């Protein structure tokens, strides 16, 4: 099926299959592998024509996965070798070759609170590679993939910033104020539809360390612990999160801060079909539903906020949240005050 | 009937999608395709799975699943000796979230190889919870894995 898939055409210059294939062959098949493929089906009744076809296949994904590369000194190699080779023919005028080779913290409010975090989210989110997520499925650990890394590093941070933001009160009253002010700053988020950050937020409200704190939940406004009951009812683990799901479809336009379940997805999709079939050849529609599945966040890459922030109120921001609290402390801090 | 609340946790790549996987089939992103209506000692239960893949990072996550979870498979692989010494952490969270010594779990093994049983019984009896090897590719010693945390939720 190798000789059979890669047969993408290309009319001097001109499909889905073809973008599948060159995205998602490095999860099945290496892409070293690959490139020796096209340099053997080079050299081959009258077909220089099919093989500009090749060149140019070839110039198409080296410019499209510019990162083929960095990792991979065998690819380097071999196409290294490949456009030697054509460059050592001389003829079928490829340019292709030298074309190639060539104290108090947040005076702020609810609304702004929460559009600053969804701009940080955003900004940070979309560094995310997708070869990223490829080491994420297949390593199975985030580590030597910064980008994502950082995001993951940036909802914990936000978790630890609202639970040290809670009990940096003495006072249930001053806690219970502090979690009416992160109640109605989830609620915004819900508003803007970022719910990355709105789990994040969540969780720091739902976090052990803190909902133990009775007295605080009791001076808390009915309203608002109906709200939260209605949130974590929303980002709840039931039925691989169903509501929160039901509310994904049921959003549109800028919805896009998306959770990391989607990487919880893709792992499962990894898995639940096999990579390769026993006849030897592999089975596309996985490697389809994964392409498409990935491609709906590049999609979501590429959308603007609708709301705008302050670059150097950003900046502190992003000061506030980088401390340095251990769920040890934290705990201890909670145990400190109940 | 009765619902059980499972969630699978362990260290990425050893597998426990996989397992989990070949315990239900034969669509995740659906809800149905993580949940499981089963018979066990005479009676049917509903068995509601949760995989832990990518929601290891996020703490706040973390805590969801662990503080709504009733039972907890701490997987870990057989030829890896740090998935082995992960487990440790993985129980300590979760006491913290339970706030008890007595949380329903089962360990289990699963994929030469580099842990012994012995220490992974050792650790077992340690903590007091079952011990169980598993095969996720081809012998799938899967039901009494899962049952056998089943039984330790009924028996709680």
């Amino acid at each position: 099926l190798l000789e059979k898939c890669i047969q993408s055409f290309d009319s001097a210059g001109s499909d889905h299959m073809l973008n599948m294939v060159l995205a998602m062959h490095s999860w099945v098949l290496p892409s070293a592998d690959l490139a020796a493929r096209l340099l053997t089906s080079y050299q081959k009744d009258t077909q220089e024509l099919r093989r500009l076809q090749i060149c140019h296949l070839v110039r198409y994904w080296l410019m499209r996965h510019p990162e083929v590369m960095h990792q991979d000194p065998q690819l380097e190699e071999v196409i290294g070798r490949f456009w030697a080779t054509v460059a050592r023919e001389g003829n079928s005028a490829q340019r292709r070759l030298g074309d190639s080779s060539d104290l108090l913290f947040d005076h702020l409010e609810t609304g702004e609170l929460a559009q600053h975090l969804t701009y940080l989210e955003f900004r940070s989110f979309q560094a995310i590679t997708p070869q990223d997520l490829r080491s994420y499925v297949l390593q199975g650990s985030v580590r030597g993939c910064p980008a994502l890394e950082g995001s993951v590093g940036l909802s914990n941070s936000v978790s630890r910033w609202v639970q040290v933001m809670v009990l940096s009160r003495p006072g249930p009253l001053q806690r219970a104020q502090v979690l009416d002010k992160f109640i109605h700053v989830a609620q915004r988020l819900h508003q803007l539809q970022n719910f990355n950050t709105l789990m994040a937020v969540t969780g720091g409200l739902c976090h052990s360390a803190i909902s133990r704190l009775k007295d605080s939940h009791a001076h808390l406004s009915p309203d608002s612990t109906k709200a939260l009951l209605e949130l974590t009812e929303l980002l709840a683990s039931h039925n691989n999160y169903a509501r929160y799901r039901r509310t994904w479809a049921g959003c549109a336009g800028f919805r896009l801060p998306v959770l990391g379940v989607h990487l919880k997805d893709l792992v499962s999709l990894h898995e639940a079909q096999p990579d390769r079939l026993p006849d030897g050849r592999l089975h596309l529609p996985k490697l389809n539903n994964l392409y498409l599945r990935l491609q709906e966040l590049v999609a979501l890459q590429g959308q603007h906020p609708p709301c705008s922030a302050n670059e150097d109120l950003l900046h502190l921001l992003t000061l506030s949240l980088d401390l340095f609290y251990t769920e040890d402390e934290i705990y201890e801090l909670s145990y400190a005050r109940e | 009937m009765t619902e059980y609340k499972l969630v699978v946790v362990g260290a990425g790549g050893v597998g426990k999608s996989a397992l989990t996987i070949q315990l239900i089939q034969n669509d995740p992103t659906i809800e149905d395709s993580y949940r499981k209506q089963v018979v066990i000692d005479g009676e049917t239960c509903l068995l509601d799975i949760l995989d832990t893949a990518g929601q290891e990072e996020y703490s706040a996550m973390r805590d969801q699943y662990m503080r709504t979870g009733e039972g907890f498979l701490c997987v870990f692989a057989i030829n890896n000796t740090k998935s082995f010494e992960d487990i440790h952490q993985y129980r300590e969270q979760i006491k913290r979230v339970k706030d008890s010594d007595d949380v329903p779990m089962v360990l289990v093994g699963n994929k030469a190889r580099t842990v012994e049983s012995r220490q992974a019984q050792d650790l077992a009896r340690s903590y007091g919870i079952p011990y169980i090897e598993t095969s996720a590719k081809t012998r799938q010693g899967v039901e009494d894995a899962f049952y056998t945390l089943v039984r330790e939720i009924r028996q709680h």
